[PDB]
């Protein structure tokens, strides 16, 4: 039995991880459809920052040999024209890097093999040219997103796991994992977005919550330790840049487990190296970019670990409430003097984007940039639909008593005012993941699109509602606890079915033969070495399909393009048509490609383009807009208003191209 | 001087309530801790209570949590223990005594360096009577002509104090007292029994006053050789 | 269950000393107590000494203060006495004697063979 | 919640003799251990704070130290003024717990207790019931018994035992036990016995009167 259980943990958690595999897979085909589509047309399936990180990888293994595609890459100088830079440290393209490097191989190998892991037939789309759509894994779109969706069923394995540790029974990990099954939709939405960065992070972010959490439990120490935190820590952070903002949450909760002795010497000491480490090694393949530094993730650790050394000075204190007081306060000063002592000081200036959509959600500062990210949908507050649902799976209810029982348990089992330093306090690993969704929920409720931090972690806490040591003992029984745990699993099977079922039962649309057009227009009409300028969500899609040198992309928050942004965006305003064209002219563009319902004003007031250039132009109010001009040229057909500037491309009044002189 | 005074104790029936009080001079309070000990007699000290005055923070030993209430006010510089539903094991002398603040513990209290004098409290259901008073005279089978002893039993008499002389106090060579001690029936019982010397035992009556101040008993017994 | 076996004797001689040894087999000393008592004529049954468990502190009789010596020893589980400045009236048998109270109310039911020895 | 044990419950030495006390605590407070004294019928008073720091005031003769969880207070020339109960206690949490106490007293030559037995008085048939009475004098060390018993018939639960303090002349002690009979349980045999045993007496003293 020592062992039968092992194996069968083990078992079952590999046998989730599967079946979440497939249920992504399956979601996936049935939202795009990529059986019948043209390797054309499922690059204009990936929408607007999902074709800027898929662009990189096609030019890697379209290119004669790995070196120069990752040279390119790292020299191009097409993403941003007039500018060379380094796209892999600026966009986190590692993912790419290494699936083309695992691609060409492959295929090289398969094709010399006579293996024909590519099979596909000339499919018939009616009205439009016939193509060709083609399977297999030797297939580029299959690859990436084999390799996305092979990453993105480890975490369910992950759910299992921390749940079964975070309750020490078998039925806490599969309350979790079907906690997780019941509200898939709103916990992760890899499904539709293979390429964006978090679906290559979060895996490695939730294992290393569960490495640590499995050290924390069981004392762990040495450096095999210290090798399996930092073999997560690593990929985490050299994918997803905001993997750092994550790993500085995880400090302040190992922090205020070390402040109630729940964590040893060791261990802690242990944990702090495995994070000084992973982070000199993710500072070193990012080319030292100096965004790494001056964020609260580094002064976090210096913090941490100093608080960790000077923790057996403090040996005689036994009022609790100073010593903890005391930490917080060094931790706090340490923080934030260093943080300001390198963005303020050696003169780094990090950005300030962060603050300034946090400043504007509670305060009346506008600004073009926090308009331009608040009215997105994305980076408003959590919508009550969202808790609404999550409270009819009983989901929160569930994690609600488990956090009540939690709390009593610890504090009618602890010493709270009087502290001893030669005893551990038990229970760390549940405080750490307690701690843990408290940070992940108040960022969830601020920023939406945070909840996939959120929710696994309403998942494994209410995996803790069975913990025989909490809410009972040994008086319970075997029999008792058995017989409400399977209660609790028939009763959310009844409220958790539907919500699969709605899931599986939704399919996406069959595209839009605007974008096509315009694209065989750019193709056709336009000299290879033309530059595009026009609005975020189009360029990525220009620069991916049509090999186009382009002067603004979706990912636009690093220093010298949010200059560009605004730029662009003056079309959009009441300035002259002289001043624009100048402003096009001097970056260089040759074409400006929008849509017409870009301009069109009224949806919510202050959300739109109009109302933006009209807080940040005080001076140019009164003018007639600019994109009255552009409506009437493109109805009369003729450019006489528009002095320099032309209607280049008009088809079924949708997609507007206009031509810089 | 600092100094601490305690004041308030005496007799409560079992199940009632007292309060006490403890007077600092010298020393402002709300500076500094104040706790409670108790001596049960003949046994060792216990802590009952405490009470920091400055953000008003007490706190309580297991067994009289919910029955004691500590509370003090800085406007007399006073400290006040009040203590309801006494059993009967709650017979004891209460000191008060000085040490840090709570919020300046940091390492832990202090040592009680400054102590009150001690108030008795008691416990008991029963009343207050005189005593009862028995000669004893010594057996003439044993110590015939040599060791003497001649004893006085006082049984059944409260409060505690009860003073026991010999023909006035002129007899002080082998005279010992024994404590009282505190029977099922609630009243107290001793005996004075004095070494008396050869020679027929002095052939004198001896007398055995009791004064008893509580119940004004001053009852003389005359004890005279078997 | 238990025994014990007092060593020495002889003949003294005024301005001698005595070492004595008693041995206990079949019980240990350490758990209980150890006394050394008298018995002579005239006067019998007279304490002598008395050691508790480990040299926590001796008392001797008030006539054999200041001449009287006792350690114990567990390896060998011994009681060792020693005398100096022996006097004519010591004339009697020496008992080391065990008791059977683990409160040191002085339960003594076990006396042995003792050692007798006279002065002149 | 953490106890503080004392070794020597009981340490008898005569003036001039080293003096060494124990205190165990279960727990691990570091230093915050502090050495009272108290003298009968008065309050206690702070000999040592921090387990080594001496009071102020204090003669310079005591002294305490630590090494893990063992305090120790040692004194070192004993004199007739230090003969008191030592206590110790712990500050490092809330409950705070004293020391189990140990009693300093003066040690003497063994002294043979002498035993009496009186019956109860003439009075004492008038009122329903009687009382007999064993009294011991001079004897020593501290510790002795007495056993009552009727016709070699046990007792339990109605001896009542009296203690005197040491005497201050000879350092001597006295102790009483009193056993009461109701008038109907008084009429019976009329043989009473009481039987002592001490350790300076190896055979028990038994003394028996006839009713
Ligand atoms: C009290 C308790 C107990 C807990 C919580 C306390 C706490 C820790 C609070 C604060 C949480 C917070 C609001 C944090 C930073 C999030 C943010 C304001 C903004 C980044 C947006 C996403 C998360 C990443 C975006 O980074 P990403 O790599 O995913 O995508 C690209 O982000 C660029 C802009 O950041 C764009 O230029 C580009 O268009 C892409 O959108």
């Amino acid at each position: 039995y020592s062992q039968t259980w092992l194996a069968s943990v083990v078992i079952i958690g590999l046998l989730v991880g599967y079946i979440n595999y497939q249920h992504v897979y399956t979601l996936f085909e049935n939202d795009k459809h990529f059986s019948h589509l043209a390797d054309f047309e499922r690059e204009m399936a990936y929408r607007t920052e999902m074709g800027l990180y898929y662009s990189y990888y096609k030019t890697i293994i379209n290119a004669p040999s790995f070196l120069e595609g990752v040279q390119e890459i790292t020299h191009d100088t097409v993403t941003e024209h007039g500018h060379e830079i380094n796209t892999l440290n600026r966009f986190n393209l590692y993912p790419e890097v290494i699936l083309a490097f695992l691609y060409r191989p492959f295929r090289a190998f398969a094709k010399s093999a006579n293996w024909q892991i590519e099979l596909c037939w000339q499919v018939n789309r009616g009205e439009l040219r016939p193509v060709e759509s083609c399977e297999g894994i030797g297939n580029p779109h299959y690859f990436y997103i084999t390799g996305v969706f092979i990453v993105a069923g480890t975490v369910a394995s992950s759910i299992f796991y921390l749940g079964v540790l975070v309750s020490d029974s078998i039925f806490g990990g599969f309350l979790s994992v079907l906690c997780f099954a019941f509200n898939h939709g709103e916990a992760t939405r890899v499904q539709w977005t293979p390429p964006l960065r978090e679906s290559f992070a979060f895996p490695f972010i939730i294992g290393h919550i569960a490495i640590l959490t499995f050290v924390i439990k069981y004392k762990k120490s040495g450096h095999s330790m210290i090798l399996l935190l930092t073999s997560m820590a690593v990929p985490a952070l050299l994918f997803w840049q905001f993997t750092q903002f994550a790993f500085f949450t995880q400090i302040c909760s190992i922090f205020l487990a070390f402040s109630l002795d729940l964590i040893p010497f060791s261990t802690a000491k242990t944990v702090i190296h495995s994070h000084i480490i992973s982070f000199l090694i993710g500072f070193l393949l990012l080319f030292g970019n100096e965004m790494m530094i001056t964020a609260l993730y580094f002064p976090s650790i210096l913090a941490l670990g100093m608080i960790i050394y000077i923790s057996p000075l403090l040996s005689n204190l036994k009022f609790r409430p100073a010593y903890v007081l005391f930490l917080a306060i060094i931790f706090a000063s340490i923080t934030l003097g260093l943080k300001i002592g390198l963005s303020k000081g050696l003169g780094i200036e990090d950005d300030a984007h962060i603050f300034d959509i946090l400043r504007s959600k509670f305060t009346s500062f506008a600004n073009f940039h926090t308009r331009l990210y608040t009215c997105s949908a994305e980076f408003d507050f959590i919508q009550y639909s969202t808790i609404e649902k999550l409270c009819g799976t009983l989901l929160i209810p569930l994690a609600l008593i488990s956090l009540v029982t939690f709390v009593f348990n610890f504090v009618k089992n602890t010493n709270l005012l009087w502290r001893n330093s030669e005893e551990i306090g038990e229970n760390g690993e549940i405080l750490y993941n307690v701690v843990q969704l408290c940070c992940s929920t108040v960022m969830a409720f601020l920023i939406m699109r945070l909840k996939l931090f959120m929710t696994p972690h309403l998942c494994i806490v209410a995996a803790l509602f069975a913990n025989s040591k909490l809410l009972g003992g040994d008086r319970i029984s075997k029999t008792i606890r058995v017989s409400a745990l399977v209660g609790v699993i028939a009763i959310l099977f009844y409220r958790g079915i539907p919500n699969i079922r709605q899931q599986l039962n939704v399919k996406g649309e069959y595209s839009n033969p605007d974008q096509e057009m315009l694209f065989d227009w750019i193709q056709h009409n336009t000299k290879q070495d033309a530059v595009f300028a026009g609005t975020m969500p189009v360029m990525a899609n220009v620069k991916l399909t049509t090999l186009r040198p382009i002067v603004n992309h979706p990912h636009y928050e690093h220093v010298g393009i949010r200059e560009r942004t605004l730029k662009v965006y003056s079309m959009f305003s009441k300035k002259p048509i002289a001043e624009v064209h100048k402003i096009m002219k001097e970056m260089g563009v040759n074409y400006f490609v929008f849509q017409l319902m870009n301009c069109s004003n009224e949806r919510r007031p202050e959300c739109v383009y109009r109302g933006m250039w009209d807080e940040e132009d005080p001076k140019n109010s009164g003018r007639t807009a600019l994109c009255d001009l552009w409506i009437l040229a493109a109805n009369s057909k003729d450019n006489s208003r528009i002095a320099p500037f032309k209607i280049v491309y008009n088809a079924n009044r949708n997609y507007i191209v206009l031509k810089i002189l | 001087e600092v100094q601490l005074v305690e004041s308030g104790g005496g007799l409560v029936q079992p199940g009632g309530s007292l309060r006490l009080s403890c007077a600092a001079s010298g020393f402002n309070i709300s500076s500094s801790s104040i706790h409670w000990v108790r001596q049960a007699p003949g046994k060792g000290l216990e802590w009952v209570a405490s009470i920091s005055s400055s953000y008003g923070y007490t706190s309580y030993a297991d067994s009289v949590k919910g029955r004691f209430t500590i509370s003090a006010d800085t406007s007399k510089n006073t400290a006040y223990l009040q203590m309801n539903s006494l059993r009967a094991e709650d017979t004891a002398v209460y000191y008060c005594a000085r040490s840090s603040s709570v919020y300046w513990s940091w390492w832990g209290y202090s040592a009680f360096d400054y102590w009150g004098q001690g108030t008795l409290v008691t416990v008991s259901s029963a009343s207050t009577k005189g005593p009862s008073v028995f000669p004893l005279a010594p057996s003439s089978k044993s110590t015939s002509g040599g060791t003497a002893a001649l004893g006085c039993l006082v049984k059944d008499y409260f409060p505690e104090p009860v003073t026991v002389s010999w023909n006035s106090g002129a007899l002080t060579s082998g005279v010992h007292t024994f404590p009282a001690v505190l029977q099922s029936s609630g009243l107290y019982s001793l005996s004075s029994v004095v070494t008396v010397p050869s020679s027929s035992l002095g052939t004198q009556t001896y007398i055995c006053n009791v004064n008893h101040k509580p119940s004004n008993t001053k009852v003389d017994k005359k004890v005279e050789p078997k | 269950q238990v025994q014990l076996q007092e060593s020495g004797g002889g003949l003294v001689q005024p301005g001698g000393s005595l070492r004595l040894s008693c041995a206990a087999s079949g019980r240990t000393i350490s758990r209980y107590a150890m006394s050394w008592f008298r018995q002579a004529p005239g006067k019998e049954r007279e304490f002598v000494a008395v050691a508790r468990r480990s040299g926590d502190g001796a008392f001797y009789a008030d006539s054999v203060q200041g001449r009287f010596t006792v350690s114990r020893d567990d390896a060998k589980n011994t009681v060792y006495l020693q005398m100096n400045s022996l006097k004519p009236e010591d004339t009697a048998v020496y008992y080391c004697a065990i008791d059977s109270d683990t409160f040191y109310s002085g339960s003594y039911d076990y006396w042995g063979q003792g050692t007798q020895v006279t002065v002149s | 919640d953490i106890q503080m044990t004392q070794s020597p419950s009981s340490l008898s030495a005569s003036v001039g003799d080293r003096v060494t006390i124990t205190c165990r605590a279960s727990q691990s407070v570091s230093s915050a251990v502090a050495w009272y004294q108290q003298k009968p019928g008065k309050a206690p008073k702070l000999l040592i704070y921090s387990a080594s720091s001496l009071y102020s005031g204090v003669p310079s003769r005591f002294s305490g130290s630590r090494s893990g969880t063992d305090f120790t207070l040692t004194i070192s020339s004993l004199q007739p003024e230090d003969f008191a109960t030592y206590y110790c206690q712990q500050g490092a949490s809330e409950p705070i717990t004293f020391g189990q106490g140990t009693k300093v007293e003066i040690k003497r030559t063994v002294a043979a207790p002498s035993v009496f037995i009186f019956p109860p008085s003439d009075s004492q048939l008038k009122s329903g019931t009687a009382s007999v009475v064993c009294l011991l004098n001079n004897f020593y060390p501290r510790e002795a018994k007495v056993q009552w018993k009727v016709d070699n018939a046990l007792q339990s639960g109605n001896s009542q035992e009296s203690v005197t303090e040491q005497d201050s002349k000879d350092s001597t002690y006295s102790l009483s036990s009193t056993l009461t009979l109701s008038k109907a349980d008084y009429e019976k045999h009329k043989v009473y016995a009481c039987e002592v045993t001490h350790q300076g007496l190896s055979s028990p003293v038994t003394k028996s009167f006839n009713r």
